């Protein structure tokens, strides 16, 4: 083939903007969506259910499967974006539960700070670190090669060879070097605050703030002092290369009007619809959009909006307690 | 794929489907795929090779009163030839037997 | 995790990969909050010995600051993408042409346009009518993509190539509720209605437009709405139900904006980005700050490095010649 070819590759940094943009989507006026969660499918399907494995009815896009599911949809709740996060994978430093606990990747965040086995400050914080480098040794990456920075040109990913002593100490950028010590120039970057990770940090990932929490203070995220040639370089959901976005809510808050139903009987499959119409009594009432806080779905239009996601799964019954977490951890 | 063709036997709304035919210590490799009304098709799946046997086999309850023909067994069962006597299409008979 | 006891099943079905386009869309607009678009031009670098021809290739960009840092160097001037100019596109399957492989056909699930051409021409006052798209194939003759065959596998298995032609493929605006079966099958259900202005404008060869909703919504009867009763039923809006899933937007380069740059020689080897909410000069550092709204900013004013860069792209010559104009397309399917 003999023809211009043009090599062209869409940036990681589309992703989180793409992610930025699906949250301030969600809002009461037009034009910022809506959405549901909805649960119903309270009648068993065979009688396999139940059972180990066997699997549910695969779930299908069509207008035949959207109609039934709003005849058997239990409840629903709306999601308020105060209860949607940021969320990044996280590396807790020195910890033997998870891959590599004393080694690290040229650039990869890793909180410290939390549980004993790190220590640096007090006060708290759960302190987070980009690792701009690495001691040299140890053979790495693509064929063979042999020294770090030869393995850093022509691509590759350089493993170091070296368990790193203790974690990143600093406040501030390239913490490491300046001392005959070992250790590699770890980053700060902001903080966290421990009222938030009890409840916004699972132990899978940690919160990241969106670039508006960060205002009405800063300091709490322990962002409040920066180098920034810009006033501002707000936002640092941009820094961390956030990628992926994270749901919760307590059962307690979805609304069954039954109320016994779905305790006895479980719901057994999970769809999420945007932009419902409030009921119409007759095709006589001008289209609304709908709000307030709870939706019976008999008040919603049948086929009313539209549906990004539907789950099928195993009964999955209910107890009452009132904490009881839904997740649904978007990737996008 | 220089070789085996393939052979459509059909399609089934349940698992396991029964097949007969395969002459003797011939065939093996069955394949089966999943599809359905919105999905695009599955990938192919190979079963271990196997191989047919060399004649039929059966082990048969009736009454202990009844017995039955060295043929009747041959013909329609230990050999599976059928048409032999069809109890859908044959009149049969019965006689005393002095 | 693998293997789980329990397994769950989970489309995302199509309009959640639609849905979040229009998000995208949805802000483009004035103001702090809606964060503008700019795409962006290229190096002066001969970037190699082998340069002009065919074999070979500009090398693979990095998405690593290393690489970022490099564009704002070699770059000269950002063209603005409006919110007018980006648009959402389909293949444009027509019936009727003899260029393209299959005259008519169109299997199953397909987009057609006619009433755009000498061949397909019909009941022209409305110009192109016709991004309607096929209900049903037409009886049998059928032969598709496996053994078995019959109104039937279509359940268990692939589309149909129904093997007969189709004639009188012009319709009318269609019928009550659901939509008209002039011939033998083909069903045809009709979507919307775009106008001729919009279509030697922002169509193409290839592709074609969609309106967004807020525009239909707003207004009916230029693109042609009130015939749907379909339309109440879930607000005016159709992005979804054209299953658009794919949004491009395009920018106009013309040498006047940038006189620099565009003499005898210009080279502009590779590099064409686009990127996000860039940032004015400040004149000396310490001042506020604003979003930069005027259109093809010159690469120095713009704070370097401001703003984060969405895309990349390598084109190794291009020309960039003065008095032509450069019309760059890009597609995505976000």
């Amino acid at each position: 083939d003999s023809s211009v070819i043009y090599r062209a590759i869409v940036t990681s940094k589309f992703r989180t903007e793409k992610m930025l943009n699906f949250y301030n989507s969600i809002g009461s006026g037009p034009d910022k969506n809506t959405i549901f969660i909805t649960f119903g499918r309270s009648e068993p399907w065979s009688s396999n259910e139940n059972e180990v494995g066997f699997a549910p009815p695969y779930p299908t896009d069509s207008v035949l499967g959207v109609t039934d599911m709003w005849t058997h949809m239990m409840g629903t709740v709306k999601v308020l974006p105060s209860m949607l996060d940021a969320v990044i994978p996280r590396r807790d430093w020195g910890d033997t539960r998870y891959p590599d606990p004393y080694t690290f990747r040229i650039n990869d965040i890793v909180v410290c700070n939390s549980a004993p086995y790190n220590a640096t400050e007090s006060g708290a914080g759960w302190l987070v670190y980009r690792c701009l480098d690495v001691p040299d040794t140890g053979m790495c990456s693509i064929a063979s090669l042999t020294d770090k920075d030869e393995c850093l040109k022509l691509g590759g990913k350089w493993t170091p060879s070296a368990r790193s002593m203790t974690p990143p100490e600093g406040r501030g950028d390239a913490e490491g070097t300046i001392e005959p010590g070992d250790g590699y120039v770890w980053e700060y970057l902001f903080e966290i605050p421990p009222d938030v990770s009890i409840n916004r940090c699972t132990n899978e990932y940690i919160v990241v703030p969106w670039p508006e929490e960060l205002k009405e203070d800063p300091t709490r995220w322990g962002y409040e002092d920066n180098l920034t040639w810009q006033q501002d370089d707000f936002g640092l959901i941009y820094r961390v290369k956030a990628n992926t976005i994270r749901f919760k809510a307590y059962l307690d808050s979805v609304y069954f009007p039954e109320a016994a139903l779905p305790g006895n009987k479980g719901f057994r499959q999970i769809s999420i619809i945007t932009n419902p119409l409030e009921a119409k009594a007759h095709p006589n009432d001008p289209n609304v959009k709908a709000e307030k806080d709870y939706y019976d779905p008999e008040d919603l239009m049948r086929h009313s909006g539209e549906m990004i996601y539907m789950e099928n799964r195993p009964p999955i019954i209910m107890a009452m307690d009132q904490t009881e977490e839904i997740n649904i951890l978007f990737t996008f | 794929s220089n070789q085996y063709r393939w052979i459509n036997l059909g399609y089934t709304a349940n698992n396991s489907f029964f097949f007969d035919d395969a002459d003797p210590l011939t065939t093996y490799i069955i394949r089966v795929a999943t599809a359905a009304q919105d999905f695009e098709q599955s990938d192919w799946i190979y079963t271990e090779e196997f191989e047919t046997f060399a004649t039929n086999a059966y082990t048969f309850q009736n009454m202990i009163e009844m017995q039955l023909a060295n043929k009747f067994i041959q013909e329609k069962f230990t050999l599976n030839n059928s048409d032999y006597v069809n109890f859908n299409n044959d009149t049969i008979m019965a006689a005393l037997m002095n």
